[PDB]
RNA sequence: UAAGUUGGGCACUCUAAGUUGACUGCCGGUGACAAACCGGAGGAAGGUGGGGAUGACGUCAAAUCAUCAUGCCCCUUAUGAUUUGGGCUACACACGUGCUACAAUGGACAAUACAAAGGGCAGCGAAACCGCGAGGUCAAGCAAAUCCCAUAAAGUUGUUCUCAGUUCGGAUUGUAGUCUGCAACUCGACUACAUGAAGCUGGAAUCGCUAGUAAUCGUAGAUCAGCAUGCUACGGUGAAUACGU
């Protein structure tokens, strides 16, 4: 994932966090095709701190995002979505008969 | 900025070549023509304009 | 050995048996054969004592040889003693007219 | 829908030559594979020395099959195939096993192949072997 | 002896009516006129995009029309010269008074 | 390459015209990307704006292997980590 | 004598069949149809309008043509030919008709537009 | 005539503009007779013939203040403007996209057949001449249905190579040169000589395509002093599959 940062200089502190945070879903399945993350400081002027994230997934792929005070409670609020936006899938059952 | 650009590209040389043939009306250098001296979007302008002849359009 | 220099094949035609000295190509074999009037003629070393003579002096016409090597060495060595600003691309993987390094990790390099 | 039929064989009057020199056509050059199919006319009608159409004909009623499968949860079934289909499989297990010989020639591969089939041996009438043991084993829980 | 010309403009029926002018006020003080040779009338392509930053695969083409008409005419005198330079119009044309 | 053949800015030229008869000098400050080696310069030294500041090089004998316009190229450490 | 002609129009290939009474013989821009057209041994199916038009045959040819490669312009010939075979005798015409051949195939080649490159292939999308 | 070169003819093809033509139109059938659908005849073309253009309301606070313009803010001996040089291209590496190899369906070499489109004014530079070739000399013609650019490749005919990391392979580095540019070192391309890397069809995973399509081989054009594995356009050759949902 090409983590950038839109007016924000990307430390090795936030790829350590965001890497970090992905890794709890060896759960499932990881399968590390590849991730991204988009950033940004957008002024309202209350500003911003915004996060849009981006999974591909075995045969699909789900994206995520959400906006908050800064990024740590960005990438804390949008977490526990790309969890339930990717936890169901399967099973699905057996037929036919006849 | 391109204000005393456009001067450069209208300046005398040491020798031929160091110059361009950017637009007129805008002053995008690249993406232009020797035929009219315009870029890639005035030309698009007008010829919806269908100012000169012209022809525009699908034939092709 | 066996007519010239050294490390010649049996029973392979002149048409790369030449070649395989340090220094022939394909065309330059074309040639020094051309010279004894000499071909193969055709997958195969039918090569007697008969043309033996002019293919193991003809051969001498060049340094196809370890000093080709040795040429090599010390022109190189020529370049990296005076500053040198193209010995020092010299190890990158660019030669004096440059490549634009992103993908050549690589066979000039590792 | 329909399949753009080839009129005949220009060469001894058959058809699947036709059928077949395509299947060699690779890269659109029909020359050159019209010309190593009409040799391999010329080694398999040379060797053991015979018509096209004994070795042919027969090779490819050696492994030409009569049963096929598809899936459908996950049921393999057991079917009978169209003879489009039944010739058109034939002639690919034929070409497509006739490079995997592993051999120099642009003929003896296929003469040798189609000698070999017409001989009920080889990996042609091996895949109908193979294939007719997925049917009849998977009859039961999809037909 | 003949004398011959060359047209160029950009609409088909505005050219070859003004060729009938030139013609009628030909053969009104002469004859033995070529009739509208016609020829190949070639074009040219001029390709932009539909953007300003980026989107490049999205575009647009145009080209340009080039009609060619070849007339002549026969047993030259100075009636179908005056002929020749009194009726052109409408002048998109590009006549090309030759002999 | 060249049109037949060397060539020089005929203003650097112009100058260790001026500095190679006599008792030489060991500094030159310059530009030079159009102009190179060739045996008048020899004794001297240059110093070669490389785009930041020049810094010196003392013409050598067989600096043949090289030529004028560059000698610590620009790129400078390196540009790369390794 | 007499002599029967007709056009062909096919695949940037086009053909002036001048088609005459005669042995049945080739010689396309003075030169025969055989080695002229690489390979080829395809001309069973350039006299298969002699297999069924006034069959067997024969007449003797001429043609001028120019344009396009051998495919077109071995299979230019024939609608000039079976043309002047209508013009011969329209009542093959029935017997053309149910078996083609004076039917010009109106297909050719189609145009660019953005997506294609060197190969005719369009692009891939985003993987990984 | 070597040659459509000359005479002649526009007959043919060709050539650009108005014509006629395909509209379920004619018929047969199925059909609430209607809507329609299935079939058949002819026809060059039967089911909006094929493609092109045209892209509803609108979503994405999509993109662009660096096309142009511009609300607001800020600067103004500088957040402006001039010059010579550098740099925008560096690389332990990674992502995408393309290109080229991993070979006998083939490589090396000799003879030979076939296009479309389009550029050209001082630009297109014919022949001849020099040269290993890039190119250099000369100069006929020509604002083009003309003359030139420019000769098509695949292919066809043969010879050889005879399955090697091979005449595969073609990166690497050096040497000697041509063009342009005042200037080819960071940073132009190309020619001659040598050197010959990895690589034997690619693992999981993953992408496109329904017919002249794919695939493959060529051609020109712009961008231009110089310069396209890119883009656009042109053609040549040229199949497999489509049950069913």
């Amino acid at each position: 994932f090409e983590i950038h940062g839109d007016n924000l200089t990307i430390t090795d502190a936030i790829r350590n966090y965001i890497e970090e945070k992905i890794g709890k879903l060896e759960r499932y399945f990881n399968d590390v095709p590849n991730a991204v993350a988009h950033v940004k400081v957008k002024t309202y002027s209350n500003s911003a701190t915004k996060i849009e994230v981006t999974i591909p997934l075995k045969n699909v792929t789900l994206r995520a995002e959400e906006r908050n005070d800064d990024l740590y409670a960005g990438i804390d609020l949008i977490n526990n979505k790309l969890e339930r936006q990717v936890r169901k899938y399967k099973t699905r059952i057996n037929r036919k008969s006849r | 900025a391109k204000t005393s650009m456009v001067a450069k590209q209208q300046k005398k040389q040491k020798y031929a070549v160091r110059e361009y043939t950017r637009c007129e009306r805008c002053g995008r250098p690249h993406s232009v023509y020797r035929k009219f001296k315009l870029c890639r979007i005035c030309f698009r302008e007008l010829a919806y304009k269908g100012q000169i002849p012209g022809v525009r359009k699908a034939s092709w | 050995a066996r007519i010239a220099g050294v490390d010649i094949p049996r029973e392979k035609r002149v048409v790369i048996s030449l070649t395989y000295i340090y220094g022939i190509g394909t065309s330059t074999a074309q040639k020094i054969l051309e010279e004894a009037n000499v071909s193969a003629d055709t997958r195969v070393k039918d090569l007697t004592d008969d043309e033996l003579g002019r293919i193991r002096e003809v051969v001498d016409g060049y340094k196809v040889e370890g000093d080709l090597r040795r040429e090599t060495n010390l022109n190189i060595k020529r370049l990296m003693e005076i500053s040198s600003y193209r010995g020092i691309r010299h190890r990158r993987g660019l030669p004096v007219r440059g490549q634009k390094t992103k993908n050549n990790a690589r066979t000039r390099k590792g | 829908v329909p399949k753009r039929d080839v009129l005949p064989d220009p060469i001894h009057n058959s058809k699947l030559v036709t059928k077949l020199i395509n299947k060699i056509m690779l890269d659109g050059k029909r020359g050159t594979a019209q010309r190593i199919l009409y040799s391999a006319f010329d080694l398999v009608e040379q060797r053991s020395g015979r018509d096209a159409l004994e070795v042919f004909e027969e090779a490819i009623n050696n492994i030409m099959p009569v049963l096929e499968v598809k899936a459908r949860s996950n049921y393999q079934v057991p079917v009978e195939v169209r003879p489009e289909r039944r010739t058109t499989l034939g002639l690919r297990w034929l070409v497509n096993y006739a490079r995997l010989r592993g051999e120099k020639t642009m003929e003896d591969r296929l003469a040798n192949e189609i000698l070999d089939a017409a001989n009920n041996t080889g990996g042609a009438v091996k895949k109908r072997e193979d294939t007719h043991k997925m049917a009849e084993a998977n009859k039961a829980f999809a037909h | 002896q003949k004398i011959r010309i060359r047209l160029k403009a950009y609409d088909h029926r505005v050219i070859d009516q003004s060729a009938e002018k030139i013609v009628e006020t030909a053969k009104r003080s002469g004859a033995d006129v070529s009739g509208p040779i016609p020829l190949p009338t070639e074009k040219s392509v001029y390709t932009i995009i539909r953007a300003v930053h980026m989107y490049k695969d999205s575009r647009e083409q145009f080209e340009q029309r080039t009609h060619k008409r070849l007339i002549d005419i026969v047993n030259p005198t100075p009636k179908t010269v005056d002929a020749l330079m009194g009726l052109n119009l409408p002048s998109g044309v590009d006549i090309e008074i030759k002999l | 390459s060249i049109k037949k053949g060397p060539f020089v800015d005929e203003h650097l030229m112009k100058k260790v015209e001026a500095q190679e008869g006599s008792e030489k000098k060991q500094v030159i400050k310059t530009w030079s990307r159009r102009s190179t080696i060739f045996p008048n310069f020899i004794g001297h030294t240059f110093a070669v704006y490389d785009g930041r500041k020049h810094v010196p090089v003392y013409v050598t004998e067989d600096m043949v292997g090289h030529k004028l316009g560059e000698f610590a190229p620009t790129r400078t450490f390196k540009g790369h980590v390794a | 004598q007499v002599e029967y002609r007709g056009t062909g129009r096919r695949k940037n290939s086009v053909a002036r069949v001048r088609l005459v009474p005669g042995e049945g013989n080739i010689t396309v821009n003075n030169r025969d149809v055989r080695e002229y057209l690489p390979f080829e041994s395809l001309i069973l199916d350039l006299n298969q309008p002699f297999d069924v038009t006034e069959t067997k045959g024969n007449y003797d040819v001429l043609v001028n043509v120019h344009g396009g490669g051998f495919t077109g312009q071995a299979q230019a010939i024939r609608h000039g030919i079976a043309r002047a075979l209508l013009e011969a005798d329209p009542e093959y015409r029935g017997s053309l008709k149910r078996a083609g051949l004076l039917t010009r195939d109106p297909r050719m080649k189609e145009r660019k537009k953005p997506g294609l490159k060197a190969a005719r292939r369009s692009p891939q999308f985003s993987k990984r």
